[PDB]
RNA sequence: UACCUGGUUGAUCCUGCCAGUAGCAUAUGCUUGUCUCAAAGAUUAAGCCAUGCAUGUCUAAGUACGCACGGCCGGUACAGUGAAACUGCGAAUGGCUCAUUAAAUCAGUUAUGGUUCCUUUGGUCGCUCGACUUGGAUAACUGUGGUAAUUCUAGAGCUAAUACAUGCCGACGGGCGCUGACCCCCUUCGCGGGGGGGAUGCGUGCAUUUAUCAGUGGUGACUCUAGAUAACCUCGGGCCGAUCGCACGCGGCGGCGACGACCCAUUCGAACGUCUGCCCUAUCAACUUUCGAUGGUAGUCGCCGUGCCUACCAUGGUGACCACGGGUGACGGGGAAUCAGGGUUCGAUUCCGGAGAGGGAGCCUGAGAAACGGCUACCACAUCCAAGGAAGGCAGCAGGCG
RNA sequence: AAGCGUUUACUUUGAAAAAAUUAGAGUGUUCAAAGCAGGCCGCCUGGAUACCGCAGCUAGGAAUAAUGGAAUAGGACCGCG
RNA sequence: AUGUUGGAACAAUGUAGGUAAGGGAAGUCGGCAAGCCGGAUCCGUAACUUCGGGAUAAGGAUUGGCUCUAAGGGCUCAGCC
C-alpha cells in the first residue's frame, strides 16, 4: 500500500480520493473512491523507501553518480527553445531544434524532428488577418443596415404624419357639416 | 388600520418619500372585460396578493362558485357543485369540490351565499390557487 | 440531504401521502448562508442549469440608496438593530433581506457638502481642519452661483433623517437577497418608513 | 426518465411520414433545429422513402456527405435534419429544386419548383422583439432572428425572405380575403381565403377560412399561415391545390381515371 | 343468429338452484404428414447467481520526437500511416421488470406572466480609451519497484495543447456629457438678467445588484421589452479568438472551412399547477394540528410559484355527495375477450407516461442521476486470501439453481 | 365590417383532438391469415375515411328541467338643477 | 453544659452506623433484615370495573450556574410606580 504525502501518521488509513490526489487513478469524471494508504512518518514497518539525493557527496558511488542517463525528449514549444539557447525574440528558432539521429538494422538511417508548438507562421498570421476582416465586416454591416433602417424610419415618417393630417382635416370637415 | 405586523408593509412599486415642496397608490387593470372596483383605487388596504394592488397575474381557466366559509383571514372557502354522468345508469350524482380562494379586501361587503367568480393564477399557498375577481350578490336579500 | 418536496407532507383534508419514489435531485435544498459582519468571504456554489450562486458568509459594505436625492453610495455596515422575521437574528447579527442595519454617514454626508455644500451633522463649535469642504462651500463662479442658489430650494431635510446624521449612524433596510447574489444592497429608511421602526426599536428597548 | 430522449419508435412516428411498420422497430429520430419534431420531415425520409434514390440508411449517409444537398441556402450533411415547411431543398447535380409543400391530405407533397422560385421563401413571423439598443427584431417560423425589419410587420404576418442574402423582400398583411395555408390539424393542407376573424381573449382566436370551392371551414390562428393577397398566391401550387373535396368523389375520380385510359 | 335442455312429484304448474351448451386463455394427456405468421421464466421467488457478452468513440482540419510501419526533394520543423496517452463527447439513451403506489401514478384540457436547458438553427459578440502570440506543469516513454492479488499503483528524468492560468498593439481619431479654468456680446449708474463658447481630467460595450423617473414596440392583463439618472463589477472575479486544415492571387490584405466561447430567440426536454375522471371495505364516522395541521405577514432555501422550511400571529382545513383509515391476488391508460341492446371480466406484456436495479440512506461529475453495466457507508447474501488484506450485485441477452 | 346585448343543463355544429388497435376504401401475399403496395408501354398513382365519448373551448336554438327581476320600491326611461 | 463522674488506651465479643471486586436470593420455613425507587416539569398509562376508579398504574426525557428575550399589572396616548 503506497504512503501518502502529508497524512501525519505512521500506520495505515483509508481515505476518499478524488482527481488530483496521489495514489489514485480516476476512470469516470468526478469519480471518487476509498483507498488504503500508509502513513508518512517512516518506521520499521516499511518495505521500499524512495530516496532522492539532493546534494552529491565527495565520495562517488558507482551505481548512480557514474551512470549518465540523459534527457528523454527535446524541447518542443517555440518559446522554450528561446530560453534554452538564450536567444532573442526576433531571430528564427526553427534551426535550433533539438533533433535526434535514428539508426537501426532493417531501416535506412533517418532523422526525426518534433513539431514546434506556438510558432509564428504565415498560416496563423493569415488566420489573424482573417478574423480582423470579420471585425471590418461586422462594423460596416451594422453601420450599413442601421443607416438603411434610419433612412427607412424616415421613409415611413413622412407617410405616417401626412396621413395624420388627413384625420385632422376630416375632424374639422365633419364638424363643419 | 394598517401596519399591525412586525415589518413595514407597503406597495413595492411606488416610492412614498420623494421631496415635497395622499399616496400615489398603485393599481392595475386585470383584463377579460373585468372592471376594477372603486374601493381598490380609493382604499387604503395594501396586500401583495390582491389582483389589482398586488403582483399576481390572472391566467388560465375562470370559474365560479358559492362562498361557504369566511372565518379565515384574507382567504375564503368556496363551493362548486356539478353532476357526473355515469354511462351504465343513465343518471347523475351530486358532487362538490370546496377549494380555497383568496379574498382581496377590496371587496368589502361579501356575504356567505354570494355567487363568487374566481380566476386561476400562480399558487398562493399550499392549496390556494384561485383569487376573487368579482362578487355577484346572492339571490334576493334586499334587506 | 434536506429536500424541498410537497409529497412528503399531508393532504389538504389531512390524510397522509405515501411516497412512490425516493428523493430526487431537483428537489434539493441546501443549508442557509447566514452571513454576518466582517471582511468579504463569499463562497460560490453551482446550482441547477450549470449556473452560479454566491453564498455570502461575511459582509461589510453595501450599495445602499437614498431615494429622495436620487443618489446611492457604497458605505460600510456597522450594526444590526432590527429584523422583522426573528429576534434571534438581531442578537446573532445576521443579514438577510429586509434587515434594519446601521451604516456610517460620511459617504452620504460629503455628498450633501459637495453637491449642495451646506452644514449637515457638524455639531456647532468645531470647524473642519482638513479645510477641503470649506473650500467647496465657497469659491463658485458668478454664472454658476445662480444655479447653485437654486439648489437651496430643495435643500431641506427631515429632522428624523437629520438626527441620525448627527451621530453618524444611519438606519437602512436590506433590499437585495444576500445568500444568493452575494451582495448586500438596500436603501435608507425615510419618513413614514423610518418612523415605523423607531417606534418598534423603542418597543424593543422599553 | 433522467434526461432527453434520443431514440424514436416506428409506432410513435407521426402518421404523415407514412413509414411502414414491418421494416424496423425504430424510426429516424429527427435532429434538433429550426422546426419541431412532429411536423418536420427528416432528410433521410425525403431521400430514401419519398424520392427512392436510396435503399438503406448507409446509402443515405454517403449521399448527404457528397455535398450535393443544399437545404434553403446552406448545405447540411445530417441525415435527420428537420426539414420543415417550405424548406427549399436544392439539388445541384440534377438542377432540380424541391420546396416542401403540403398536399391536400396531411402528407408533405413532392413539389418541384423552378430555379427562379428557389431563391425566395415565405416565413411566418412570431413576435416583434426590441433589442438591447432599441433594435426591432422578428422571429420567423424557422427561428430567423431578423434585426431591423419593416416596422409595419405585425405579430402574425408573413415575410418573403431572400435566401442568398438572408433578408426580406416584401410582406403580406394579415387581412380578410387573403389566401391562406392551414398548417395543422384535421384541416391540414387546406388552401382558402380568409373570411372571418373571431376574437377570444385568454383563449385561442379562431379564424374562418373560405375554400376556393366555397367549402367554408374554421381553424384556430395557431395553425394558420397566409400565402398571398386575394386570390393570387406567391408560390407555385401542387395538384389538388388544397381543397379536400369529400371522399365520395375521389372514388369517382380514381374510377374515372382508370376507365378513360384503359 | 336476440336460442336452450335434463333433474324435487303417484302424476301437474311454478319458484328455485344444480348439472349439461358454446366462446376465451393457462396448465396437462393422447396423437401429428406440409407450409406461412407468431407468443414464450409475468402469475409461486422485485428469489440467488458460476461463466461469456451487452458503451464506447478521429476527421485534410486539438495535441505525432512510440521507426511500430514507412517516401527521400530535406536540413525550411513535422512526407504520410500509426499503437498508446492527454484532451473533447457520449455514457442520464436503449433493455428488463411491475416490487412500491388508490386524485397518488396515469388519461383528456390548459399554464409557466412561476421556471431551467445539452445539442441544433438564426442572430449578436474593433463599440470598452490602456501582441509577428505569454507562462509552467503533466500524460505516452526510459528506468527503479512493492503487494498473493485488483482496471492497485509509489519514486526519479523528462516532453505538447482546442487541458490549465494570464493578457494587449489595434478598432482609437476622436465624439457625448459633468467638473468646468477662463473668455466674448447685449442691456442696466450699479449688483443683476439673457445668449454662448471653453483647455484639463473623469465616466461612457454588453453583463450582475440597488434606488428613482417618463412611455420604440406587444400581451386579455406587467412590476414586460426598450429609455434616462445614481452607483456596483462577486478574487470561492462574466465575457469581449493568445486554435487547427485546404487552395493560395495581389507593406500587408483576400477565398473555402472546422473548432471555440458571452448573450438573445429556436428545437429539445425536465418540473410544478389548473378542471374532470379510480377497485372493495362502516365489524373504518369523525379525521387533521402547535413534531405544519389550514391560512396571514416577514424572511431562508430552491431554477422559480408555494408551510418547502423558519420566526411571529388567526384557529383554522376535510367529511354522510363516504372524509380519515384498512385491504388490494392494484403500475395506469391506449386497449383484449365477450356480448342483439345494454353489460361482465382482464390489461405483468412490445406504444405512451411513472418506479427500480438485493433493502434503505447520502453524494461526486455532468446541462440533465440522488445514476447503481458510478461511488460512499449500514443491513442480508456471497467471493479470493499468504489471515496481513481485497473485491460483488443478470427485475440487461444467453445460461445455471430454487 | 367591429363591439355589447340573463345564466345554465340540453340539442346541433366547428376546432383541438399520438400512433398501434377497432370499423372500413383500394390492392390477386396465386387464396387467406397477412402487408401497404403496385400497374403500363419513364408515366400513373396510393399509403383514405370514421369516432375519440366522459371532461374542457367556441358558434345556432329557446321546447323541456332549473335560478332571478319592482309591492318598506335604493323600480325602469326622459330632460335635468 | 451534653443529662446521677472523669482520664488513658483502640483487643476480641458486643449495640448503633456505613462501605464492599464478580455472581445476584444459589441463604433462609419464609427476600427476615438490608437494598432499589423517591421532589418537580413535559409525554405516556393496561387488564378489570359496582364506570366513581385502578393511577403517581407500568414505562420514558429534563433538572446546575451565567447572560438575554417575551408574556402576564396600577396611577395621570406617553411618562411614572
Amino acid at each position: 500500500f503506497p504512503m501518502k504525502q502529508g497524512v501525519l501518521t505512521h500506520g495505515r488509513v483509508r481515505l476518499l480520493l478524488s482527481k488530483g490526489h496521489s495514489c489514485y487513478r480516476p476512470r469516470r469524471t468526478g469519480e471518487r473512491k476509498r483507498k488504503s494508504v500508509r502513513g508518512c512518518i517512516v518506521d520499521a514497518n516499511l518495505s521500499v523507501l524512495n530516496l532522492v539525493i539532493v546534494k552529491k557527496g565527495e565520495k562517488d558511488i558507482p551505481g548512480l553518480t557514474d551512470t549518465t542517463v540523459p534527457r528523454r525528449l527535446g524541447p518542443k514549444r517555440a518559446s522554450r527553445i528561446r530560453k534554452l539557447f538564450n536567444l532573442s525574440k526576433e531571430d528564427d528558432v526553427r534551426q535550433y531544434v533539438v533533433r535526434k539521429p535514428l539508426n537501426k538494422e532493417g531501416k535506412k538511417p533517418r532523422t526525426k524532428a518534433p513539431k514546434i508548438q506556438r510558432l509564428v507562421t504565415p498560416r496563423v498570421l493569415q488566420h489573424k488577418r482573417r478574423r480582423i476582416a470579420l471585425k471590418k465586416q461586422r462594423t460596416k454591416k451594422n453601420k450599413e443596415e442601421a443607416a438603411e433602417y434610419a433612412k427607412l424610419l424616415a421613409k415611413r415618417m413622412k407617410e405616417a404624419k401626412e396621413k395624420r393630417q388627413e384625420q385632422i382635416a376630416k375632424r374639422r370637415r365633419l364638424s363643419s357639416l | 388600520d394598517i401596519q399591525t405586523e412586525r415589518a413595514y408593509q407597503k406597495q413595492p412599486t411606488i416610492f412614498q418619500n420623494k421631496k415635497r415642496v395622499k399616496l400615489p397608490r398603485y393599481y392595475k387593470n386585470i383584463g377579460l372585460g373585468f372592471k376594477t372596483p372603486k374601493e381598490a383605487i380609493e382604499g387604503t388596504y395594501i396586500d401583495k396578493k390582491c389582483p389589482f394592488t398586488g403582483n399576481v397575474s390572472i391566467r388560465g381557466r375562470i370559474l365560479s362558485g358559492v362562498v361557504t366559509k369566511m372565518k379565515m383571514q384574507r382567504t375564503i372557502v368556496i363551493r362548486r357543485d356539478y353532476l357526473h354522468y355515469i354511462r351504465k345508469y343513465n343518471r347523475f350524482e351530486k358532487r362538490h369540490k370546496n377549494m380555497s380562494v383568496h379574498l382581496s379586501p377590496c371587496f368589502r361587503d361579501v356575504q356567505i351565499g354570494d355567487i363568487v367568480t374566481v380566476g386561476e393564477c400562480r399558487p398562493l399557498s399550499k392549496t390556494v390557487r384561485f383569487n376573487v375577481l368579482k362578487v355577484t350578490k346572492a339571490a334576493g336579500t334586499k334587506k | 440531504g434536506i429536500s424541498r418536496d410537497n409529497w412528503h407532507k399531508r393532504r389538504k383534508t389531512g390524510g397522509k401521502r405515501k411516497p412512490y419514489h425516493k428523493k430526487r435531485k431537483y428537489e434539493l435544498g441546501r443549508p442557509a448562508a447566514n452571513t454576518k459582519i466582517g471582511p468579504r468571504r463569499i463562497h460560490t456554489v453551482r446550482v441547477r442549469g450549470g449556473n452560479k450562486k454566491y453564498r455570502a458568509l461575511r459582509l461589510d459594505v453595501g450599495n445602499f440608496s437614498w431615494g429622495s436625492e436620487c443618489c446611492t453610495r457604497k458605505t460600510r455596515i456597522i450594526d444590526v438593530v432590527y429584523n422583522a422575521s426573528n429576534n434571534e437574528l438581531v442578537r446573532t447579527k445576521t443579514l438577510v433581506k429586509n434587515c434594519i442595519v446601521l451604516i456610517d454617514s460620511t459617504p452620504y454626508r460629503q455628498w450633501y457638502e459637495s453637491h449642495y455644500a451646506l452644514p449637515l451633522g457638524r455639531k456647532k463649535g468645531a470647524k473642519l481642519t482638513p479645510e477641503e469642504e470649506e473650500i467647496l462651500n465657497k469659491k463658485r463662479s458668478k454664472k454658476i452661483q445662480k444655479k447653485y442658489d437654486e439648489r437651496k430650494k430643495n435643500a431641506k431635510i427631515s429632522s428624523l433623517l437629520e438626527e441620525q446624521f448627527q451621530q453618524g449612524k444611519l438606519l437602512a433596510c436590506i433590499a437585495s437577497r444576500p445568500g444568493q447574489c452575494g451582495r448586500a444592497d438596500g436603501y435608507v429608511l425615510e419618513g413614514k418608513e423610518l418612523e415605523f421602526y423607531l417606534r418598534k426599536i423603542k418597543a424593543r428597548k422599553g | 426518465a433522467r434526461g432527453p430522449k434520443k431514440h424514436l419508435k416506428r409506432v410513435a412516428a407521426p402518421k404523415h411520414w407514412m413509414l411502414d411498420k414491418l421494416t424496423g422497430v425504430f424510426a429516424p429520430r429527427p435532429s434538433t433545429g429550426p422546426h419541431k419534431l412532429r411536423e418536420c420531415l427528416p432528410l433521410i425520409i425525403f431521400l430514401r422513402n419519398r424520392l427512392k434514390y436510396a435503399l438503406t440508411g448507409d446509402e443515405v449517409k454517403k449521399i448527404c456527405m457528397q455535398r450535393f444537398i443544399k437545404i434553403d441556402g446552406k448545405v447540411r450533411t445530417d441525415i435527420t435534419y428537420p426539414a420543415g415547411f417550405m424548406d427549399v431543398i436544392s439539388i445541384d447535380k440534377t438542377g432540380e429544386n424541391f420546396r416542401l409543400i403540403y398536399d391536400t391530405k396531411g402528407r408533405f407533397a413532392v413539389h418541384r419548383i423552378t430555379p427562379e422560385e428557389a431563391k425566395y421563401k415565405l416565413c411566418k413571423v412570431r413576435k416583434i422583439f426590441v433589442g438591447t439598443k432599441g433594435i426591432p427584431h422578428l422571429v420567423t417560423h424557422d427561428a430567423r432572428t431578423i434585426r431591423y425589419p419593416d416596422p409595419l410587420i405585425k405579430v402574425n404576418d408573413t415575410i418573403q425572405i431572400d435566401l442568398e442574402t438572408g433578408k426580406i423582400t416584401d410582406f403580406i398583411k394579415f387581412d380578410t380575403g387573403n389566401l391562406c395555408m392551414v398548417t395543422g390539424g384535421a384541416n391540414l393542407g387546406r388552401i382558402g381565403v380568409i373570411t372571418n376573424r373571431e376574437r377570444h381573449p385568454g383563449s385561442f382566436d379562431v379564424v374562418h377560412v373560405k375554400d376556393a370551392n366555397g367549402n367554408s371551414f374554421a381553424t384556430r390562428l395557431s395553425n394558420i399561415f397566409v400565402i398571398g393577397k386575394g386570390n393570387k398566391p406567391w408560390i407555385s401550387l401542387p395538384r389538388g391545390k388544397g381543397i379536400r373535396l369529400t371522399i365520395a368523389e375521389e372514388r369517382d375520380k380514381r374510377l374515372a381515371a382508370k376507365q378513360s385510359s384503359g
